[PDB]
RNA sequence: AAUGGGUAAUUAUAGCGAGCUAGAAAGC
RNA sequence: ACGGAAACGCUUUCUAGCUCGCUAUAAUUACCCA
C-alpha cells in the first residue's frame, strides 16, 4: 500500500482563532458572572418580546452613550432586570487580561469573531488552516519555488504566479497535482471553554510602546493537543512532509532574522517542540513569502492605516498563565505560534 | 415594497439617487458608503436566503424579526447607513415578510443593491 | 462487415429525348443539319449505349440491370455498386455525348425483401422530383437530397468523401457518434446551429491528442468553410457525404 | 438459477463531504458552492456515481496490471464489476450503486443542528500581497449516516466468481476510508466508516448464513 | 436588441468587438476575459433555458430579474465583464424578456456569446 | 492627555462544458 | 346491382452501455478613527 500516513499533533502555546468570519457585535452579549454568554440574538430577541420593552431595544441599539459599562447590553438585561440566561448559546470564560487600564470594564469589549465551529456548536480546526499554514512553509524552505512567485507583467504587482508547484489536469501529462497528497484532514471536535478572546495588541516598530487593538477574537486557550491526519500518496509530497522536522525550524530561523530580530525576545515566546503559525492575526509574513514581499505586499496599504514604514508592526496578545511559554511578565504572547510533532503511522 | 419584476429597479434608481462625496474632491462623487458596511448588511440576510429553503418560513420568521433591529443597529452605527435603509427603503421591505418567497425576493432584493453599489465606485 | 444491408434502385432518365430527337438538331445552322440520317444514327447511338454497352459499365460491379433502353434505366443492386455504376454511366456517357444530354438519375435505398412496385413507384417519384430540379439532377435517397451530377461526383464522391474516409481512417477518437452530430447539425441548421457547431469543433479541437491533433485543426477549418459558406450547394452535399461515409461504415 | 444480494451499509462521516451542487442562481457572500441535494427535502445526499466513480480509480490503484490511459482498458476483475465500454460481453456491470440517503434526521435533530448543511469559509490566500479571496463551500456535516445500498448479480455465468469479487469489493470498502469520497480532497472532506454490514440476497436461492464471514472480518 | 433571427451576428461581433492581450505578446489576440468569467453566467441562462420549456413565463420572473442582478455584480467584480456588458449589450436586453420565446431566445444568445468565446482561441 | 469606538479590503478565482458504442434490425 | 365484397402497416425490441463535480485554495490582511 502506496498510503504512506502520518500524525500530526498540535500544542497550543499561543492563542489561536481560525475563521468563519461572522461575529457578535458590541450590543451582543452579556457579562453580568466572569463568563461571556453568547446567545443566540434572534432567540433573544423573540423571547424579550413577550416581555414587551422591545421598542426600547430599538432605542437600546442606536443609544451613543458614554462610560461604555451601560452599553454592552448589561445594562439593557439589569436596568430593566431580564435576567434569565436561557437564551440558547455556548457560555465562555473570561480572558482576566481582557483590557487595559479598564477598571469594571470586564464586559465593554465591543467585537469577537467567531471561531470555527460545525454545525454541533463544539470547536474544531479544519485541515483546509494546517494545509495553508504548510504551504508557505513549504514555498519557502524550497529555493525552486521562490524566484518567480511575482508580478507576471500582468497588473499592479498582482498575485503568485501560481504555477510554481504542478496544478491541475495538465492535458497530455502524467498526474502531477503535488499537494493532492497531502491530505490534511481535519481536527477533531474539542472541548466548548477552550476560548479566551484574546486582544490584538500592535507593538511598534521604532516606537517603544504597546497600542492594543478593538478587536478581541475568539482564539484557543493556551497549552492544548490537537489531533491531525496526514497522509501521503507521492514520493515528492511524502518527502515534503519528511522533511517538515527540518523545513519548520528553517522556516522559523530565516523568518526571526528577516523580522523577529531588532525586537525584544521578552515578549517573543519559546519553541520547545516543532514550531509553526497557524491563521488569523500571525503577521502576513507567516502567511506570504518572506523574501519575497519586501516591497510587493506593503504597496497596497495606500491608505488610513499604513504598515509603519516596510514590513508589518509586531502583534502580540493577552492570556492568562499556566505551567511559562511567555518569558516575560503582563502576559503577551504570540497569536499563533502553535507547536507539532510529527510521528508516521 | 418591491415584486418579482421591479426589484433590481426598486434598488437601480435608489442607488443613483443617494448622496456622494462633495467634499473630499479626489476621484469625486464617491459614496459615503463603503462596501464592507454594506457586506456587514447583506451577510445578516444571506445565511436566511438559504435558510429559507431547507426550513420553513413559520419556523423561521424570529430571526427576519430581530434582522429588522439588526438593520437598525447597522444604521444606528454611521451616517451612510442611517441614509441607504431610507433612501432604499429597506426598512419599508422588512415590513412584508409575508411568506418564504417574499423573504428570498427581499434577499435577492438586498443582492441586487450589493451589485449595483459595486458596479459604481 | 462494412457496409449496409441495402439495395439501391437507379431509375435514369434522358432528359427530353423527345425534344432531343424531335428538335435536337435543328437548333444548330438553319436547318442544314435537320435532316433524317442524323436522327437515326442519334437514336441507333443511344440504342448501342442504353442496349448494349450497360453490359460494360456493369460488368465488375454487382446489380441488375433490370430494364434499360430508350430514355430509361431501371436498374436494381447493392448500393455501393449501384452508386458507382451511376457515377461511371455518367462519367462514360457525357463522354459519350459530349456534356449534351445529361441524364437524370433517381437512386432510392430500400431495405431487404421490400417489394418492387412499392420500391419502383418511390424511385420514380424521386426520378421526377430529379427531372424538374433543373434540365438534370441526381436524387439521392430522397427528394430532398436533390443535386446536379455536375456538383455531386466532382464534390461529394470525389473530394468530400475521400478527405472524409480518410480523417476517420487515420484516427480512432472520432467514431461514429461524431458523424452522427455532425449529420444532425448539417441537418437542423438554423443561425444558431453554425455558433453550436463553432462551439463542437473548438471544443473538439483542444481534445484530441496532440500527435494527430493538426489533423482535426485543418478539418475543422475545411469543414467550416461548407458548413457556413452561405449557399446551400456546399451543404447538403457534406450532409450527403457523411450519409455514404456512415453507410459504407455500417457494422 | 438467478440470484440477486444486498449489501447494507452506513456511511458515516468524519467531516463530510462537499459534491458540487446543481444551482447557480447562488448568492453573493452565502453559498456559492454547493453540495448536491435531494431536492423534495433539499437534504444532502451521496449519489451512487461518486461512489462507483471513486471506486474505479481506488480498486485500479490495486488491481490494474497495466496502465489504464483510458477507461474500458481495466483488468477484467473491475470490469465485470463496473462494466466495459468496450468488451463484448462486459457491456454490462452487475453492480448497481443506489444513492445513499441521509437516515439519521432523528438523532441529528437531538444533536443541536440547526439545518442538516454547513457554511465553510475556505479563501485562498494570496501567496504574494497576502490578499484573500474567499470561497463558502458547503458540506455536509460531520456525522451523518447515510444508506449506502449496494445490489451485486448471481447468474448461470457466475460459479465461483460470486465470492471471487467479494475481496475485490471489500477492498474498496476499505480503501474509502483511505481516500475521500470526492470533494477537495486534501481538506479532509472525505473520512468515512461503514457501519452495520447486513448482506442479505433480496433475490433467488443463495446462502445468507456461510456468505457472512468475509464481509465484516 | 435581440429579436428571432439577428441575436447571432450580435453575439459573433460582440465577442470580436472586445479587446484582448495588447501588452505581453504570449499568445496574443486572446482575450482579457476568462472563460470561467463567462460559464459562471451562463449556468444562470442554461437553468433557464432548460426550466423554461417545464415551466410558465410568469413562474419564471422570480430568476429573470436574478439574471440582472448577477449580470451587474459580476459586471462589477472585473473591468472585462464590464467591457463585456458594454459589447454585448447585456442589460438591455433583459428589459426585452416579455414572455417563454423572447427569453429563450435571449438564452440562444448567451450561447452564441459563449460559442463564439471559445471559436476564437 | 484620557475615554469612546473598529475601520478599509477581496466574496470565489483558473479550467474542463461532454467523450466514445449502437443510428433500426429481424418476420409477416 | 359502384375494379367491386372481405383486409389493423402490423408482430418483437430497456435510448441503452461506460464515466468521482473533480483539480489548486489558513476568512484572511492592515493599523488605527474623535
Amino acid at each position: 500500500n502506496d498510503y504512506r500516513t502520518f500524525k500530526l499533533s498540535l500544542l497550543t502555546l499561543a492563542p489561536i482563532h481560525i475563521g468563519n468570519g461572522e461575529k457578535y457585535t458590541s450590543r451582543e452579549f452579556i457579562y453580568e458572572n466572569k463568563k461571556f454568554y453568547f446567545p443566540d440574538m434572534g432567540k433573544f430577541y423573540n423571547k424579550m418580546v413577550e416581555k414587551r420593552l422591545a421598542e426600547k431595544f430599538e432605542a437600546f441599539l442606536i443609544q451613543t452613550r458614554p462610560n461604555a459599562r451601560n452599553n454592552r447590553l448589561i445594562s439593557f438585561l439589569n436596568d430593566n432586570r431580564i435576567a434569565e440566561r436561557s437564551f440558547g448559546g455556548y457560555s465562555i470564560s473570561e480572558t482576566g487580561l481582557e483590557s487595559d487600564k479598564n477598571p469594571n470594564s470586564a464586559g465593554a469589549i465591543n467585537e469577537v469573531n467567531k471561531f470555527i465551529r460545525d454545525a454541533f456548536g463544539n470547536p474544531y480546526i479544519p485541515g483546509s488552516s494546517l494545509k495553508g499554514a504548510i504551504r508557505t512553509i513549504l514555498m519557502n524552505t524550497t529555493p525552486k519555488w521562490n524566484n518567480e512567485n511575482a508580478v507576471n507583467d500582468f497588473g499592479r504587482f498582482p498575485k503568485e504566479n501560481k504555477n510554481l508547484i504542478p496544478w491541475g489536469p495538465k492535458k497530455g501529462k502524467e498526474y502531477d497535482d503535488l499537494f493532492n497528497a497531502i491530505r490534511v484532514s481535519d481536527s477533531k471536535p474539542f472541548d466548548n471553554k477552550s476560548l479566551i478572546l484574546v486582544q490584538k495588541w500592535d507593538y511598534s516598530a521604532k516606537t517603544n510602546k504597546a497600542k492594543p487593538l478593538p478587536l478581541y477574537r475568539e482564539s484557543i486557550s493556551p497549552l492544548t493537543k490537537i489531533e491531525f491526519e496526514i497522509t501521503t500518496t507521492t514520493d515528492e509530497a511524502g518527502r515534503l512532509i519528511e522533511e517538515l522536522g527540518k523545513r519548520a525550524q528553517a522556516f522559523y530561523k530565516d523568518y526571526k532574522a528577516f523580522f523577529l530580530s531588532e525586537f525584544p525576545d521578552d515578549k517573543i515566546q519559546a519553541n520547545l517542540q516543532y514550531p509553526i503559525y497557524l491563521g488569523a492575526g500571525s503577521g502576513a509574513w507567516t502567511k506570504t513569502l518572506f523574501k519575497q514581499a519586501d516591497g510587493i505586499l506593503q504597496r497596497r496599504y495606500s491608505r488610513m492605516k499604513t504598515k509603519m514604514v516596510k514590513k508589518g508592526v509586531l502583534k502580540l496578545t493577552k492570556a492568562p498563565l499556566k505551567t511559562s511559554l511567555v518569558k516575560n511578565h503582563e502576559s503577551f504572547y504570540e497569536m499563533g505560534k502553535a507547536n507539532f510533532m510529527i510521528k508516521e503511522i | 415594497i418591491l415584486t418579482d419584476e421591479n426589484y433590481v429597479d426598486i434598488a437601480e434608481k435608489a442607488i443613483l439617487k443617494l448622496e456622494r462625496n462633495t467634499r473630499n474632491r479626489k476621484n469625486p462623487d464617491a459614496f459615503f458608503l463603503t462596501t464592507s458596511k454594506l457586506r456587514n448588511l447583506l451577510s445578516l440576510t444571506s445565511t436566511l436566503f438559504d435558510e429559507s429553503k431547507v426550513k420553513e418560513y413559520d419556523a423561521l420568521l424570529d430571526r427576519i424579526a430581530y434582522l429588522r433591529v439588526q438593520f437598525v443597529y447597522q444604521a444606528g452605527r454611521e451616517i451612510a447607513v442611517k441614509d441607504l435603509i431610507e433612501k432604499a427603503q429597506i426598512l419599508e421591505a422588512l415590513k412584508e415578510i409575508k411568506d418564504r418567497e417574499t423573504l428570498q425576493r427581499f434577499c435577492r432584493y438586498m443582492e441586487a443593491l450589493v451589485a449595483y453599489f459595486k458596479f459604481y465606485g | 462487415g462494412l457496409g449496409i444491408k441495402r439495395l439501391a434502385v437507379v431509375r435514369l432518365d434522358v432528359d427530353d429525348l423527345g425534344a432531343a430527337f424531335m428538335a435536337g438538331f435543328s437548333q444548330q445552322g438553319n436547318g442544314q443539319y435537320s435532316t433524317l440520317s442524323r436522327s437515326a444514327t442519334f437514336s441507333r447511338s443511344m440504342s448501342l449505349f442504353f442496349k448494349v454497352y450497360i453490359n460494360q459499365f456493369a460488368s465488375d460491379k454487382k446489380l441488375s440491370i433490370i430494364y434499360a433502353g430508350g430514355d430509361d434505366v431501371f436498374a436494381i443492386g447493392s448500393w455501393q455498386d449501384i452508386i458507382a455504376f451511376t457515377v461511371e454511366l455518367r462519367e462514360n456517357f457525357i463522354k459519350w455525348t459530349n456534356g449534351k444530354l445529361t441524364l437524370s438519375a433517381g437512386i432510392g435505398l430500400f431495405a431487404d425483401k421490400t417489394p418492387i412496385s412499392l420500391m419502383a413507384h418511390q424511385t420514380g417519384e424521386l426520378e421526377e422530383a430529379a427531372k424538374g430540379n433543373e434540365k438534370d439532377s441526381i436524387s439521392l435517397f430522397s427528394s430532398d437530397y436533390t443535386f446536379k451530377f455536375d456538383r455531386f461526383i466532382t464534390n461529394v464522391y470525389d473530394d468530400k468523401l475521400e478527405q472524409i474516409r480518410y480523417f476517420f481512417n487515420h484516427q480512432d477518437e472520432r467514431g461514429k457518434n461524431f458523424i452522427y452530430k455532425l449529420i444532425e447539425l448539417l441537418r437542423n441548421h438554423d443561425r444558431m446551429n453554425m455558433a453550436r457547431l463553432a462551439y463542437y469543433l473548438t471544443r473538439l479541437e483542444e481534445l484530441t491528442r496532440e500527435t494527430d491533433r493538426d489533423k482535426f485543426k485543418t478539418f475543422k477549418n475545411l469543414f467550416y468553410s461548407w458548413y457556413t459558406n452561405k449557399n446551400d450547394k456546399d451543404r447538403k452535399e457534406a450532409e450527403l457525404a457523411l450519409l455514404l461515409y456512415i453507410y459504407e461504415i455500417r457494422k | 438459477t438467478f440470484a440477486k444480494i444486498k449489501f447494507s451499509a452506513q456511511i458515516r462521516l468524519e467531516t463530510g463531504l462537499h459534491i458540487g451542487g446543481s444551482d447557480a442562481f447562488a448568492a453573493i457572500g452565502a453559498i456559492n458552492s454547493p453540495v448536491i441535494k435531494d431536492p423534495i427535502t433539499n437534504l444532502p445526499i451521496i449519489p451512487g456515481s461518486s461512489l462507483k466513480g471513486k471506486m474505479r480509480t481506488l480498486l485500479a490503484k490495486v488491481y490494474n496490471e497495466k496502465v489504464a490511459e483510458k477507461p474500458s482498458d481495466d483488468s477484467d476483475i473491475l470490469s465485470r464489476l463496473f462494466g466495459n465500454s468496450k468488451d463484448k460481453r462486459f457491456k454490462m456491470g452487475r453492480l448497481i450503486f443506489r444513492d445513499a440517503f441521509l437516515s439519521n434526521a432523528d438523532e441529528l435533530d437531538s444533536l443541536g443542528v440547526r439545518s442538516y448543511t454547513e457554511v465553510k469559509f475556505e479563501n485562498t490566500i494570496d501567496r504574494i500581497t497576502a490578499e484573500a479571496n474567499p470561497r463558502q463551500i458547503e458540506r455536509a456535516i460531520r456525522n451523518s449516516t447515510f444508506d449506502f445500498e449496494l445490489i451485486y448479480e448471481i447468474t448461470d455465468e457466475n460459479e465461483n466468481q460470486v465470492e471471487e469479487d467479494f475481496k475485490v469489493i471489500r477492498d474498496g470498502l476499505k480503501l474509502l476510508e483511505l481516500d475521500y469520497l470526492g470533494g477537495s480532497g486534501s481538506r479532509g472532506y472525505g473520512k468515512v466508516a461503514f457501519e452495520n454490514l447486513k448482506a442479505t440476497t433480496v433475490f433467488g436461492n443463495y446462502d445468507v448464513k456461510t456468505l457472512n464471514e468475509l464481509l465484516t472480518a
